[PDB]
Formats: structure tokens, sequence, C-alpha cells
């Protein structure tokens, strides 16, 4: 059926809403992952920030079933990651110059494209562009992924409908899987 | 070492796991 | 009694009841001051609670500083690093035939392991449990019991 937060690939820790589109971050880094992942082809979610107290962040973006649940997205070979704080991409744990940062309120879009051509996976602030973030990525199934450090509050939309569809980008929603 | 009476939690970085 | 009980004797006592000395078996040992009765809590394994994912990490560091690094596993999720900050319990050697013992115990949600008497426990003995370090390819044990099983791996 439809694509939710993962009910048992996520760490303990997280507390996730009963409805499973909101979570909420406990103490240092860590993950849940959507129920559903894609292989190819160009696909589309939103994640909303609804609270961003002080000292709370957000790594947030694309991964694959190997990366590390009790660690923040883009720590291993496994994942890529846009940080709040910063707008700082992550990838290997190492962390690169990408785009301003992002907190309460704002509504961040993902996208990766999968060709069956370079898959590239690029990151949305409220509608808009923060331009290519990685290109020529690992091979393999990817997860829409969130990672929360400490109490901060994000919900996700798989789709159809999104808040900011960018303008001619051409991808299907993630709920499609469902 | 330094004494302890009792188990402190670590308390992780935002940074904790980066290069 | 409830273990929230049990475990604030033990804090508030330990420090009177153990110490540490030279041992017979290897370098400083701990020593018991006051009959321990079978079953009773002797001391924490006290130190810093670090998520599992942060040993290695650590474990470098100390490596190139030239640390010996204590850690006490709780479970697959957490691990006591006293390496830095601990307590007396750090220098309970090995025994093949030992007289206490390692559980985990829960407090208002945080884990603890502590240290537990096997049996009566009388004043000036050696305190010793099972490190069960798994198998190597050696650590000579000096434990000294007719069972010894000639190394700690
Ligand atoms: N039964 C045993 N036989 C030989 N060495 C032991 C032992 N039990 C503990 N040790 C030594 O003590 C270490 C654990 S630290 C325990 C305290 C130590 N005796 C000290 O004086 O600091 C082990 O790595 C080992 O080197
Ligand atoms: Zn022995």
């Amino acid at each position: 059926s439809r694509v939710l937060l993962a009910l048992h690939d996520r760490a303990p820790q997280l507390k996730i809403s009963d409805d499973r589109l909101t979570v909420v971050g406990e103490k240092g880094y860590s993950m849940v992952r959507a129920s559903h992942g894609v292989r190819k082809g160009a696909w589309y979610f939103e994640i909303t920030v609804d609270e961003m107290p002080p000292d709370t962040a957000a790594r947030l973006g694309w991964s694959q079933p190997l990366g590390n649940l009790q660690a923040p997205l883009g720590y291993d070979k496994f994942s890529y990651s846009w940080r709040s704080k910063k707008g700082t991409k992550f990838h290997q744990s190492i962390g690169k110059h990408y785009s301003s940062g992002y907190g309460q309120g704002d509504v961040l879009g993902f996208y990766i494209n999968l060709p069956e051509g370079s898959s590239e996976i690029i990151f949305y602030k409220n509608g808009v562009n923060q331009g290519v973030a990685y290109k020529d990525i690992f091979e393999g199934v990817y997860f829409p992924a969130i990672s929360l450090y400490k109490s901060c509050t994000v919900s996700i939309n798989f789709g159809p409908c999104f808040k900011y569809p960018p303008k001619d980008l051409t991808y299907r929603p993630m709920s499609d899987m469902g | 070492f330094k004494e302890l009476d009792e188990n402190v939690e670590y308390e992780e970085r935002e940074s904790e796991f980066d290069i | 009694l409830p273990m929230p009980m049990r475990f604030r004797h033990l804090k508030k006592t330990s420090k009177e009841a153990v110490g540490v000395y030279r041992s017979p078996i290897h370098g400083r040992g701990l020593f018991c001051k006051r009959n321990i009765d079978a079953g009773e809590m002797v001391i924490e394994y006290a130190g810093i609670v670090i998520r599992s994912i942060l040993t290695d990490k650590r474990e470098k560091y100390y490596d190139s500083k030239g640390i010996g690094c204590y850690m006490f596993r709780i479970d697959d999720s957490e691990v006591v690093d006293a390496t830095m900050h601990g307590n007396a319990a750090r220098f309970i050697n090995h025994s093949c035939e030992p007289n206490c013992y390692s559980r985990v115990i829960n407090i208002d949600g945080q884990k603890h392991i502590v240290i537990f008497a096997m049996r009566k426990i009388y004043r000036g003995e050696e305190l010793t449990y099972d490190y069960k370090f798994p198998i190597e390819d050696k650590l000579p044990c000096n434990c000294g019991a007719k069972k010894c099983r000639k190394f700690l791996n």
C-alpha cells in the first residue's frame, strides 16, 4: 500500500507518529528510511521542518539499505545527505559546500534520477533548485531517508501532490511506488 | 583516569561523525 | 527490593566496602574490606556511556596516544568507556574460578553494569569475575585456580 516511514527499518530511539509521516529526533544522529525505494527513473519527495529547537539539526536525503541507522545520513558510502546547519552536503562523512542552511518552516525537496545518462541527486528549498549535489552515484536501490540530531521534528510527504513542485523538472512522486 | 561516582551519558555533538 | 533502591544503597556504600591493593594475580586488584552476602551488588563498572558505533573512533584515538583502552560492553547498542573517566571497578582482575559476576541493570531508563557476588565473600578476599574474552590466536592467566584455563583468551 502507501509509502510511509518504515516500520522496522528505523533507529529505535526515533519517535515516529502513528501515521508514520512525522518523526522526532533523540540525542545523537540516527536514521529512518521510507518503506519503499527506487532503482530507476526520476523520483521526488518533500520534507517539512516542523520544529527545529536550538542545537538540533537534520541531515536529509537518500539511502541504500545498508546505510547505518545509528549514524547521520551521509555517514557511509550508502547515502547522500543535506544538512540543515549551513546547507552542507555529506557523503562518506565528508561535508562539502553546497547551499545555504534550512530550518523551521522550510519545505525541502528531494530529487533523484537513476537512468536505465548520469545519475543525479538534487535538493530543493521551498521549490527552488539548490544545485546538483551528487552525480554518478553508486548503483543500487535508494530510499527516502531522514536522520535527526536531538529533538527536532520533521514531516515527510511522498506525494502525489507536493507543496512546492519544482518548475520544469520531470519525476514521479514517491507515492507512485505505493 | 579521572574518578567518577556515577555513569555519565556521553553528549554527542552535531559534528560527532564528521571528518 | 526495587532495583533503584538496591542500586542507591550500592553507590552509597561501595567506597567503604572495597579497595585497591597489590594483587597476587596481577598488578593491582580490587579487594573486599567487609563481608559481602551472595547475590549482593559489589560495585558498578562506571564510566562514560557511549553508543556502540562510537567505539571504533575511540579505540583508534586511544591507540594513537598509547593509552590503554578500558571498555565494558553493555549490549549490542551501548558500551561503558572507562578509559578516561571511571572508578575502582577498573582494577578487578579475571579469574577462571571467580567469586563475582557482571549483570546489566536498568535504572530510570539508563543501563548500568553492576558486579554482583556469586557467593558470600569475606573481608580480605580479592574480587574477581570471568572477563569472558573471545578466544584469540594469547594472554597468560595467573588467577591461580586449580581449574585455570591458562589464558584469558
Ligand atoms: N587472571 C589474570 N592473569 C593475568 N593477568 C591478568 C589477569 N586478570 C587481569 N589481568 C591483567 O589485568 C588487565 C585487566 S586491568 C585489571 C587490573 C590490573 N591488574 C591492573 O593492575 O591495572 C588484563 O589486561 C591483564 O593484563
Ligand atoms: Zn586462570
